[PDB]
């Protein structure tokens, strides 16, 4: 037959998964493009600075395009139609190129965002010494072009194969990577470390230092240059410490399992692993890509809805279209 | 069989 | 001659004016006698004090806390036991108030430093949070011990003053600017020129964009666009170029290939017309009043002042938006534009 590529999955479970992906796609698309146009009108409303406005725009743009690009194909050809795979050989090579570039965009983008959050407080002179509009534009174009260039290896690695019992079969074409096993181990370790490890270190250490300095100011003005926000010394700084730690735990909890599963595919031996894990792996893929898309949707509300001012303009604009 | 999808 | 007493009934602070001029080198000396309760403040010497506050928003960081406020110039006046260190002159306000009071009338007189900032605030949006943000002055009265610093809130009176500007005596040149096409692109650029009537301007008096479209290209029906921006630059802090437009006024002209055009564009910008924007420079506020857009801060005569200060400077921009070399105009997005500075000052 062709049952070697039969992803044994419960249909009710796959239905529930597809409901979750559909809901996340709706709220992510709507909230992300609403955040984009809200923020662009906030340049037209706050009207004084565009320092990190471009960073948040790039992040919302990344999240929007990764949701709308990756979610259809990752719904159908992976969760639903596992065996035939009907969306094109160079098409699927480009598809893996796209999701790799988008993950890299979001990764290095939230990294550079947090580095800017650090550089604002730690060196209040050096941003005005460097970060002009030109510096920010060149900076985010640099981050974006790096995210484009690092993705090139997956286009050279993620092949396609009619890997059925014969060559010609019913739907035996299945977009698996076609490189050697050492090669895919190298590129998956490269993608994993380069996409997450030093983003984890950079985001974690920088936001940890930011939380430490904020807590030190909270302790120094707990019993009361000067830099004091007296009604928000409890309220605003409490929200600040909460959202800083929240952003890093959100990021860690949301992206650890995904390429953790990639590395599970990588450091996997056929002799070593039985079929029991296999079914758990397909289910784990469902849960993993689910959590990665809620990663793609979570960051906008924590970077706009954390403020009330962006929530003010966002209520003004989400009420405007509807 | 090693999961083809990745 | 005002009257603002301590709301525990203790000390009647009384300043002369609220706005105070900026002279050539100095600005204006502060003055003001203080009649008090000469028995009810026993064992609490009247150490009155000026204060030059400075705050800031940093509206990106403001979602975490606030920005770094710092004092600039905090003088003190131990007013009642001021026997030895006598300030030799006497104001006519002080003279008439001394006639209009008695033993409890301890006087006071201050002298501002020259290269300090001037009385500017900044436009707060919905998130008010009580205090303003710009360089604001204050005169608090501490009738207490040496370093008491207690909140004797009704027993200590505060006020506000204003170091303001005026029109410079000799108005400057007739300003202009010119540039060819920086998007020449075909070995045929396109010149451009603009000018206006005066340099100093009283508020309410309009702009007059005397311009000239000077085409030598083969394309580019240029939409002319005008923009009145202010530049508040905050010097010692993160030197934020606050590119804030005040009151734009577009134009529907079009530049025929190898033609020419000139016009004059009238523009009075207005505060309440441009209201409800964070991050711009309103002028020196009262408690709550109808303050103008903030009149332009002169640079230092002998510009050796990188002080902790917030400078205020206006300039106009003639956006010759043409951008024909593309799909329809949004694909090129060239829009050659020169700028043209000027000033604005409530003359008085
Ligand atoms: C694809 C993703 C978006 C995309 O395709 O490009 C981004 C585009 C770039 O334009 P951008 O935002 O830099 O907006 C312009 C920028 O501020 C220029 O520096 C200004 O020129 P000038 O110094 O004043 O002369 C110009 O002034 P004016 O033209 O306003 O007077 C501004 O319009 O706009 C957005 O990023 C947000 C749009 C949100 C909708």
């Amino acid at each position: 037959p062709s049952s070697e590529l039969d992803v044994n999955t419960d249909i009710y479970s796959k239905v529930l998964v597809t409901a979750v992906y559909l809901a996340l796609f709706v709220v992510g698309t709507v909230g992300n493009t609403v955040t984009a146009f809200t923020l662009a009108r906030k340049k037209s409303l706050q009207s004084l600075q565009s320092t990190v406005h471009y960073h948040l725009g790039s992040l919302a743009l990344s999240d929007l395009l990764t949701l709308l690009l990756a979610m259809p194909v990752e719904l159908y050809n992976f969760i639903w139609v596992h065996h035939p795979w009907a969306f094109g050989d160079a098409g699927c090579r480009g598809y893996y190129f796209l999701r790799d570039a988008c993950t890299y965009a979001t990764a290095l983008n939230v990294a550079s965002l947090s580095v800017e959050r650090y550089l604002a407080i730690c060196h209040p002179f050096k941003a005005k010494t460097l970060m002009s509009r030109s510096r920010t534009k060149k900076f985010i174009s640099a981050i974006w072009l790096a995210s484009a260039l690092l993705a090139v290896p997956m286009l050279f690695t993620m092949g396609e194969q009619n890997r059925s019992a014969d060559g010609q079969h019913a739907g035996g074409l299945v977009c698996t990577p076609t490189i050697h096993t050492a090669t895919v181990k190298v590129v998956i370790q490269v993608n994993t470390f380069m996409s997450f490890i030093f983003p984890m270190v950079v985001i974690s250490v920088l936001n940890t230092i930011i939380a430490n300095k904020l807590t030190v100011m909270v302790r120094q003005a707990a019993e009361q240059f000067s830099m004091a926000i007296e009604p928000g010394r409890v309220q605003a700084l409490r929200h600040g410490v909460r959202v800083l730690r929240a952003v890093v735990i959100a990021f860690v909890v949301c992206w650890l399992p995904y390429h953790v599963r990639r590395l599970m595919f990588c450091y996997i031996s056929d002799e070593q692993w039985t079929p029991f894990l296999y079914d758990f792996y397909h289910y784990f893929y469902m849960v993993t890509n689910a959590l990665f898309y809620v990663s793609s949707t979570i960051n906008p509300i924590l970077y706009n809805l954390v403020s009330a001012n962006f929530r003010h303009i966002f209520l003004a604009t989400l009420a405007c279209l509807c | 069989r090693r999961p083809y999808i990745l | 001659v005002f009257k603002k007493a301590s709301p525990n009934g203790k000390l009647t602070v009384y300043l002369g004016k609220r706005d105070f001029v900026d002279h050539i080198d100095l600005v204006d000396p502060v003055d003001g006698v203080v009649l008090v309760d000469p028995e009810y403040l026993k064992e609490r010497r009247v150490y009155v004090t000026l204060t030059v506050a400075f705050r800031y928003g940093r509206e990106d960081l403001d979602v975490l806390g606030l920005t770094f406020r710092k004092d600039l110039f905090v003088a003190n006046v131990q007013s009642f036991p001021p026997a030895p260190e006598d300030k030799k002159p006497l104001t006519r306000l002080q003279e008439r108030l001394i006639k209009k009071l008695g033993e409890h009338a301890y006087p006071f007189t201050f002298e501002i430093p020259p290269n300090l900032p001037s009385s500017v605030t900044l436009q707060p949006g919905p998130e008010d949070t009580g205090k303003a943000l710009g360089v604001d002055y204050e005169v608090k009265a501490f009738v207490a011990e040496n370093l008491e610093e207690k909140i004797h809130k009704r027993n200590s009176v505060r006020l506000v003053i204003r170091k303001v500007q005026y029109a410079p005596e000799r108005p400057g040149p007739q300003p202009t600017a010119e540039t060819t096409r920086q998007f020449l692109m075909s070995d045929k650029p396109l010149h451009l020129e603009a000018s206006l009537d005066k340099e100093i301007y009283y508020h309410g008096e309009p702009i007059s964009v005397n311009v000239h479209v000077t085409n030598n290209t083969n394309k580019t029906v240029k939409k002319i666009k005008i923009s009145v921006r202010q530049y508040a630059d905050i010097v010692l802090f993160n030197t934020a170029q606050y590119k804030v437009p005040v009151a734009m006024e577009e134009a529907d002209d079009t530049v025929a290939p190898s033609s020419t055009f000139s016009k004059v564009y009238t523009l009075t910008p207005f505060l309440a017309n441009n209201r409800e924007k964070r991050g711009l420079a309103l002028d020196g506020k009262l408690k709550h009043e109808d303050t103008n857009l903030a009149s332009s801060t002169l640079l230092r005569e002998g510009a050796n002042r990188e002080i902790l200060g917030i400078i205020v400077s206006y300039k106009v921009k003639v956006k010759l938006v043409v951008s024909r070399g593309g799909l329809l105009g949004d694909l090129a997005s060239s829009d050659v534009a020169v700028e043209l500075p000027f000033t604005l000052m409530h003359p008085k």
